[PDB]
DNA sequence: GGCTTTCGTCAACCCTTTGCTTATCTTCCCT
C-alpha cells in the first residue's frame, strides 16, 4: 500500500545562476567596468591554534590569493544571469508513479510565495555573501525581459512586501507552476568603499601551496553558481524553532553550524514526499518546502 | 612498383575498443586488415597491406576505469525484466582520427579509385565506429624506395603501428620492455560444428583466442622503413608487417 | 580437503576451462578448455552455476586451491594420482556456444574463416596477478559478471575488484605545431 | 506455419550520428567557434541521501566536471553528423528465412513518417536535452547535398507538419526505403545566455577522482554518438497510453523512468515481428514501429 | 510438450592515479 520512492528518483536543477563576475564600478560611474582581478600575496602572522602552544612564538606564513577593489572605484559590481526553468515536477530520472503523484499532490503550491522569496534573494542582495559587510548601499539592478528593476534598501533576514519583486515573482512563478524558462539579468552595485576588498568564492584544493585560492574566471574574481544558488533558495522559514533562512536541503542542513534543522524530527523532505504520495495532506509551507526542494533538484531514493 | 591511396584524418567515434579479453583502446591490426579485405569485397579493389596510424585517441572513461555502454533491453523473451535498468556486458568506447593508408593495386585513373574508397568509407565502419569525417583520399605510389617514403611521409601526422616482437610472453615484456600488446591475429581452438547461429552456414569456423604481439608507436616520418608498418594477412591465420619486426 | 571439492564441483555442472565467451558477454557459457597451453605457471578457470562450491577450513573454494603453488597442474601431471587425473578431466570438458559473441571474418587464403574470439582465462588471471604484483599502472580495470558477478565465472566471483587489461591508449597528435 | 525467430538475430545501426561538439558562439557570430572546455570544479555541499539523517549535518566534497559558456559567448553551438544508411532490412547474423518474410512485410511501411519523425528529431533539438530548455532562441542548420535549410521554433514534443523537415524527409525515407546512405550535418545554434551551463553527454564510469565525469574529446565538451542516436529515435508516439515520444526500443523500454511501455502487453518488437512473418495483418503503426527498430538495429537473443 | 512468465538461488575486492612518442627543410650546376 506504501508507494516506495523509485530508486533512482532525482529532480535537475531548475533555478541556474552562471558564475558572478566581479567587475568595479564607481556609484555614478557605473558605465566604467574594470575586472577585478585575483592577486597572490604572502601573508606572515602567529601560528594560532588552539591546541600546540608551545609553537606559538614561530611566525606563520601563508600565500592568500586576494581581491581587492582598485582605489580609483568605490563600487563593487556582480553580474550573474539567474534561469529560471519551469517544469519543475517532471523528474528526469524517476517520472512516473511517486513522481507523478507528487505532482498532483503539489498542484496547487503557493508558487507566488516560493518566486518571491527567490527574487527576494536575488533582490535584497543575499547572493552577494560576505560583501554584503561595509557596503554603504546595495542597489541591484535585475534585468528581467528587457525589465530594468532597480532596489535599494532590502533587509535580508525578512522578506518585506514590496511591489516590484512581487512584479518580477508573478512571471517567476508563472514559469515555476509551468512550463518555459525566464532569465533574470542580475547586476549588484555596492559602495563598499575606495580599496575595499571584496570576497569571492575561493576553490576546494587539496594539493595546497597556496591558503586561500579565489575562484577566477581568466584571472577575475567571481563567484561559483552554487553559492548563489545558495543564496537564492535561503528562503527556508519553515523548520522547526525557525528564527533565520536557510538555505533548501532535502535535510534543512546547513554545514557551518554542523546541524541539520529538519531532519531527526519528521520534516525532512523525503518524509514530507513519502507522505504527499501516500495521501497524507501536508500544510502549506510543507508543499513550499517540497517544492522548493523540486526546484532546487536533487535525487530522493534508495 | 607499388600504389597506395591515403585516407587522411578519418575521425571515427564510437569505436568497439574492446580489442580483446587483456587489450583495451586503439583498434589492433586484424581490424584494419579486415577492413581492407571489406572493400576488397564491396569495391573489388584488392587491398594486399594498409598502414594506419592514429592521429587522434581517447578511451571513453577515466584513466583506469573505461566507461561502459548503456545497454538496451534487445534480446528475446526477457519482458517483465524491461522497465529496470539492462545488464552491461564489457564493450569500452573509444574517439579516434585516424590516418589510413592502402596498397592497392589499380589499373584505371585516380579519380575512379578515390571515388571507389570514398563510397566504401561512406558505408564503413572504423571498428564498429562511425566514421563522423574524412578527408578526400589521395593516391600516391611508391616506384622506388624514395617514393616508398613519398608515401610514407604524406600520412603526416599520425603514429603508425610497427612490430616488435614476443620474447617470452606478453605481461613480461610489457613491462620490462614497455611496447604496447595488440592482436596480431588469432590461435584456432576447435572447429565449430553447428553452423545455424552464424553470418554464413558455408563458410567453415573455428572458435579462437587472440594471440598478441608486441608493438610500438612511431610516427611515420620516424619509421625508418614504411614495409613495417604495413600490415596484412599473414598465412599463419594472423597479421603481421612486410617488413618483420622493427628494430 | 581436494577430491571432496571436484566431485563438489562434478555434482554440479562441472566445467573447467582455459578460454571462454563468458568473459565477452555473462549470457554466453561457452568455455573451452585448451591442451596445449597448460604449463606450469598457467593460471586455470572454472564455471558453476551461480559459482556454487563449498568452501574449506581455511575459507577458499576450489578456485583458491587449485590455483596456487601449481596445483592444478601437479593434478594434470598426476603426482597426486592417475584417479585424480581422470576426476579432473572429467570437469576438463568442451562446452561450445556462438550465441551473443562476436563472429568475423578471418582470410585463410583464397577464402575465410568465421573465427568467434574468446578469451583467454590465463591471460585474465595471470595478467591481474602479475601486473599487479609488478606495478604496471598503464592499465584498465574491469569488473566483468557485473553487480554480482557470481553467475558469471569463480574467478569473477572470487577477484571481485576487476581483472587488468592493457590500456591499449596511442600517443596523442599535438594539433598546435 | 509457425515460422520461428533465428535465436540469434540481428540488425546494423541504420541512423549513425557522431559525437556532438560542444562550441561557443555570439548570436551574431556564430563562426567564432570555441571548444567548450570541460573544467572541473570541487563542490562543497550536504549530503542528503535518502537513508542520512544522522550525517545530514555534516558536509559532502565533490570533484565534478562541469561545462560552461565562456562570459563572452551567449550561444551554444552543437556539431554532428547524421548518417542515415540504407539496407535497413539485411540481417547480418539472421537467416535468410525470417529476415526475408519479415522484409516483404515491411515494404508497406510508410518511410516518410519515420523520416519525417527522424528529421524533426534532428531539428527540433531533441538532442539536446538539457541545454534546450533556458535557450532563448534555437536555430537548427541543416546542411544536405550541399544545400541548406534553417529551423527556429520547432516544438519538440509533437510532430507538426512543416515542408522544410518534410522535404528533408523525403530524400531520408529515399534512402530509408531504398540503397545508398545520405548525411546531414547539423548545426544548432542556442541562445542559452551569457555564461550559461552547457549539458554535454555525462560518462557511465567507475572514477574515484571524479564523481561527475563529462565526456571530451580533446577537452572539448562533446555528447555520446548513442546518446543522439537515442534521441534521433525518440518517436514512438505509438504505444499503449501514449502521450509523450519515447525512444524506439524492443520493449518500448526507458530504464531512466523505469518503465517499460510495451512489455507485457504484446506490442512489442518481438510479438508484431513475429506477427508480421507469420502472416498476420499488422497494422500500419506497429508496421513503423518495427521498421524503426530495424533501423535502430539490435540483436535479439531467442 | 514445450513455453513463457516470475520468484528463489548464490555470492563477497587489495589496491594504482601519466607517458605510450615527441612532425615530412638545399650542397653542386647552368640556364
Amino acid at each position: 500500500t506504501k508507494l516506495k520512492a523509485p530508486a533512482v528518483l532525482a529532480y535537475s536543477r531548475k533555478i541556474n545562476p552562471t558564475n558572478a563576475l566581479m567587475f568595479a564600478v564607481n556609484w555614478s560611474d557605473r558605465d566604467n567596468t574594470t575586472a577585478v582581478m585575483v592577486g597572490t600575496k604572502t601573508v606572515a602572522g602567529t601560528q594560532s591554534v588552539r591546541g600546540n602552544p608551545n609553537d606559538a612564538d614561530k611566525g606563520n606564513i601563508q600565500t592568500v590569493n586576494f581581491a581587492n577593489l582598485p582605489h580609483n572605484k568605490n563600487t563593487l559590481l556582480v553580474k550573474y544571469n539567474v534561469k529560471f526553468v519551469g517544469d519543475v515536477f517532471k523528474a528526469e530520472l524517476g517520472g512516473g508513479e511517486y513522481s507523478n503523484t507528487l505532482q498532483t499532490a503539489l498542484e496547487n503550491t503557493d508558487f507566488g510565495t516560493l518566486a518571491y522569496r527567490y527574487v527576494y534573494n536575488i533582490a535584497a542582495g543575499r547572493t552577494l555573501w560576505r560583501n554584503r559587510v561595509g557596503a554603504e548601499s546595495i542597489e541591484t539592478v535585475i534585468t528581467v525581459n528587457d525589465q530594468t528593476f532597480t532596489f535599494s534598501d532590502l533587509l535580508v533576514n525578512e522578506f518585506d512586501e514590496d511591489v516590484d519583486v512581487a512584479e518580477i515573482a508573478d512571471m517567476v512563478a508563472g514559469v515555476l507552476s509551468g512550463e518555459g524558462f525566464v532569465t533574470l539579468k542580475v547586476e549588484h552595485y555596492m559602495l563598499l568603499g575606495e580599496g575595499s576588498e571584496v570576497f569571492p568564492s575561493q576553490e576546494f584544493v587539496e594539493n595546497s601551496k597556496l591558503s586561500k585560492q579565489l575562484f577566477d574566471l581568466n584571472g577575475q574574481a567571481a563567484m561559483h553558481d552554487q553559492k548563489i544558488g545558495n543564496a537564492i533558495r535561503t528562503i527556508d522559514t519553515w523548520y522547526e524553532d525557525a528564527t533565520t533562512p536557510i538555505a533548501v536541503e532535502p535535510y534543512g542542513s546547513v554545514v557551518r553550524n554542523g546541524v541539520a534543522y529538519r531532519a531527526g524530527n519528521k520534516t525532512d523532505l523525503f518524509t514530507l514526499m513519502d507522505g504527499a504520495v501516500n495521501g497524507k495532506s501536508l500544510t502549506e509551507e510543507d508543499q513550499m518546502f517540497v517544492t522548493a526542494n523540486l526546484i532546487r533538484g536533487g535525487v530522493f531514493g534508495g | 612498383m607499388r600504389k597506395f591511396i591515403i585516407v587522411k584524418n578519418v575521425k571515427v567515434d564510437g569505436i568497439n575498443a574492446k580489442s580483446s579479453d587483456i587489450t583495451v583502446g586503439m583498434p589492433p591490426a586484424t581490424t584494419f586488415c579486415g577492413l581492407g579485405e571489406t572493400m576488397s569485397i564491396k569495391t573489388g579493389i584488392v587491398v594486399k597491406a594498409v598502414s594506419y596510424g592514429s592521429v587522434k585517441f581517447e578511451v571513453r572513461g577515466s584513466r583506469f576505469n573505461t566507461s561502459v555502454t548503456k545497454f538496451a533491453w534487445q534480446d528475446r523473451g526477457n519482458g517483465g525484466k524491461a522497465n529496470n535498468n539492462s545488464p552491461i556486458q564489457p564493450k569500452p568506447l573509444a574517439d579516434g582520427v585516424f590516418t589510413l593508408c592502402f596498397e592497392v593495386e589499380w589499373e584505371d585513373c585516380a579519380e575512379v579509385l578515390v571515388d571507389k574508397v570514398t563510397n566504401f568509407i561512406n558505408t564503413a565502419r572504423i571498428a564498429g565506429g562511425t566514421i563522423a569525417s574524412f578527408n578526400k583520399p589521395f593516391v600516391k605510389v611508391a616506384k622506388d624506395a624514395e617514393e616508398l617514403a613519398s608515401v610514407k611521409n604524406a600520412m603526416m601526422p599520425c603514429y603508425v603501428v610497427v612490430d616488435c616482437g614476443v620474447e617470452v610472453n606478453i605481461f613480461e615484456d610489457a613491462v620490462n620492455r614497455k611496447l604496447q600488446p595488440m592482436v596480431n591475429g588469432y590461435k584456432k581452438l576447435e572447429k565449430i560444428v553447428d553452423n545455424k547461429h552464424m553470418r554464413d552456414k558455408f563458410t567453415p569456423a573455428y572458435l579462437a583466442t587472440p594471440t598478441y604481439t608486441m608493438i610500438g608507436y612511431k610516427m611515420v616520418s620516424n619509421v625508418d622503413n614504411f614495409d613495417q608498418a604495413l600490415w596484412q594477412y599473414g598465412e599463419n591465420t594472423k597479421v603481421k608487417t612486410i617488413g618483420g619486426i622493427y628494430n | 580437503m581436494i577430491k571432496e571439492m571436484i566431485e563438489d564441483f562434478i555434482s554440479k555442472g562441472g566445467l573447467i576451462f582455459t578460454h571462454s565467451g563468458r568473459y565477452t558477454n555473462t549470457n554466453n557459457s561457452c568455455f573451452i578448455f585448451n591442451k596445449n597451453d597448460i604449463g606450469v605457471d598457467t593460471k586455470v578457470d572454472m564455471y558453476t552455476p551461480k559459482s556454487a562450491g563449498i568452501k574449506n577450513e581455511e575459507g577458499e573454494n576450489l578456485w583458491q586451491v587449485l590455483n596456487k603453488a601449481n596445483m592444478f597442474y601437479r593434478i594434470y601431471s598426476g603426482e597426486l594420482g592417475e584417479e585424480l587425473q581422470y576426476l579432473l578431466k572429467s570437469c576438463c570438458t568442451a562446452k561450445e556456444d556462438v550465441t551473443t559473441l562476436p563472429q568475423i571474418y578471418f582470410k585463410n587464403g583464397e577464402g575465410y574463416d568465421i573465427l568467434v574470439p574468446i578469451g583467454n582465462a590465463h591471460n585474465l588471471i595471470s595478467g591481474t596477478e602479475y601486473l599487479w604484483e609488478h606495478k604496471y599502472y598503464n592499465t584498465f580495470t574491469q569488473k566483468l559478471g557485473g553487480s554480482n558477478p557470481q553467475n558469471c565465472t569463480h574467478a569473477c566471483n572470487k577477484m571481485r575488484g576487476g581483472f587488468k587489461q592493457f590500456n591499449c591508449t596511442p600517443p596523442q597528435v599535438e594539433d598546435n605545431y
